[PDB]
DNA sequence: ACTTGGCCATGGAGTCATTTTATCTTGTGACAGAAAAAGTATTACTAATATATGTTGAAAA
DNA sequence: TTTTCAACATATATTAGTAATACTTTTTCTGAAATGACTCCATGGCCAAGT
């Protein structure tokens, strides 16, 4: 059990998983910012990686 | 037909038009021949051919036949100024107020901005200082200086 | 003379609000929009330069 | 075709004239527990008119 899923995982996993996954979430809520002027104008994020 | 009731529909208006409280009921009233869509998609097209004019007050909605300079005006005129121009245009004899636009055509002040100095170049408003405080610089027609004192 | 109504004052009563709740530690840690003033940037000059940039292109390899 | 030249142009800081226009900055100028009170009600009593 502890051999491979180690002692301390819990701050391990809950982190591992964030930066692989919640980024593309959070940007995935807001990828697009756009002022109100020039109605052509967008800013599109597309991937996060670290 | 898009001229012929166009020209017979303006008829009405350059006659009478019903004063400015004319609806869509007071046509029916007038020509009531004209089936729902028939006379509502050629009214749809002259706005958009700049011919009727619609108001926007009470109930229903006010219209009036075009002058047709103010046609080509406004048909000049940008997206912008096509409604806040019309918008300021039927604000009448006592104008209106600048920052108050912006929370009734949603829009920012540097985006209002710089029509008004068009308008202003056209000449069709001008920045008017009343017995109230000259912190406003509200706006009516050029064509007209009306106010209280 | 003798009863009622209304009336105003007062007593309860169920209403809402202020300040405590232990030492010794011992690190730690000003709005904006506008006006007006003021000031500078241009746009013509020669004009000596020496880089840079390019483009192109022409000529050589 | 590539590389060479090279040439060819073109800004480039200097200096004043301008004068004029435009364009930005600046500097103002105002749209848990337990008492405290608090009100909300109910009666006592007093003053009065019909009796």
């Amino acid at each position: 059990f502890l051999k491979v899923k180690g002692l301390v995982k819990q701050h391990l996993d809950s982190f591992n998983y964030f930066v692989d996954t919640d980024l593309k979430k959070i940007i995935k809520a807001n990828q697009l910012i756009l002022s109100d002027v020039d109605p052509e104008f967008y800013l599109k994020y597309v991937d996060i990686r670290v | 037909q898009l001229s012929d009731n166009a020209k017979t529909l303006h008829s009405q208006m350059m006659s009478k038009g019903i004063g400015a409280l004319f609806t869509q009921q007071e046509l029916q009233k007038q020509m009531g021949i004209g089936s729902l869509t028939d006379l509502m998609s050629i009214v749809q097209e002259l706005l958009d051919k700049n011919l009727i004019k619609l108001v926007k007050q009470n109930d229903e909605l006010k219209f009036q036949g075009v002058l047709e300079s103010e046609a080509q005006k406004k048909a000049t005129m940008s997206a912008e100024e096509a409604l806040v121009y019309s918008y300021i245009e039927a604000s009448g004899r006592e104008g209106i107020w600048s920052k108050t636009i912006k929370a009734r055509t949603n829009l920012h002040q540097h985006v209002v901005l710089k029509c008004l100095k068009s308008l202003e170049s056209q000449r069709y408003v001008k920045s008017v200082k009343s017995v109230k405080f000259p912190t406003r610089k509200i706006y009516m027609l050029y064509s007209l200086q009306p106010s209280v004192d």
